[PDB]
């Protein structure tokens, strides 16, 4: 998968299940998903005053136990 | 700033409902700062991570019940708001001596008694945007600030949808280079 495809996916402009799959199983694409969504949040002003970068890891660790 | 973005959420939500936790992780990454921003309007900063955490867990658990009657984000935010508000109720029912404790525990006692400012990030992002070529600036602006689809952006910039896709990507890559360190 290319990052350009990742870019299209986060915009709802492709909904290809193979791409969603690759994303879910590709660490580098996961980082890009995270980075691009941080950029979106920043631009839209959808951030708290202090950003915490461990939220998703904490959430998933709690999911793994339940 | 979107609705077509809702399309991705729906597809992800459908997988989570089937047991796909990897798909949930994607949703959490997508919504983590938005949810924190919302929660931070109601609880003290020190409690924001715990409340955000509890909100996501509550959402995960109740996801069997999301029927797609409304947009997923709205459903998630209502959960986060309710979660937060409940936290405020618990705190607002503190006894007499809880404030006295806070007062006495506040000052440091001799002897011995992951983070970034969002405005800082916002300055970096907008400075980068201002340095991009007009074509990329407009592209990512129309998409992220106005919420326009690639088809709409294409008509506005009179260019192929493939070109819109590429312009938004390159803008993002430029910004990421200055942000993702």
């Amino acid at each position: 998968m290319q990052k350009e495809q990742l870019s299209a996916l986060m915009d709802g402009e492709t909904l290809d299940s193979e791409l969603l799959n690759e994303l879910a199983h590709n660490p580098e694409m996961q980082k890009t998903w995270e980075s691009y969504h941080l950029i979106r949040d920043s631009m839209r002003g959808d951030t708290p005053e202090v950003l915490h970068f461990d939220i998703s890891s904490r959430v998933m660790a709690a999911i793994e136990e339940e | 700033s979107h609705m077509s973005e809702q399309l991705t959420d729906q597809v992800l939500v459908e997988r989570v409902q089937k047991g796909d936790q990897k798909a949930f992780n994607l949703l959490v990454v997508r919504y983590q700062h938005k949810v924190a921003s919302l929660v931070s309007r109601y609880v003290p900063s020190g409690d924001v991570p715990d409340v955000v955490q509890e909100a996501f867990i509550k959402a995960y658990r109740a996801l069997d019940s999301f029927r797609g009657d409304s947009a997923f984000y709205t459903w998630l935010y209502r959960i986060a708001v309710n979660t937060a508000k409940n936290y405020l109720v618990a705190q607002g029912r503190r006894p007499p001596s809880s404030d006295v404790d806070a007062i006495e525990a506040e000052n440091f006692e001799s002897g011995g008694a992951n983070l970034m400012l969002s405005e800082e990030l916002r300055q970096i992002v907008f400075r980068t945007i201002e340095s991009l070529p007009e074509d990329l600036r407009m592209a990512i602006t129309l998409r992220e600030l106005d919420g326009l689809s690639y088809e709409e952006i294409a008509a506005i910039m009179d260019c192929p949808v493939g070109t819109v896709r590429s312009r938004i990507f390159r803008a993002r890559e430029a910004i990421d280079n200055k942000v993702q360190p």
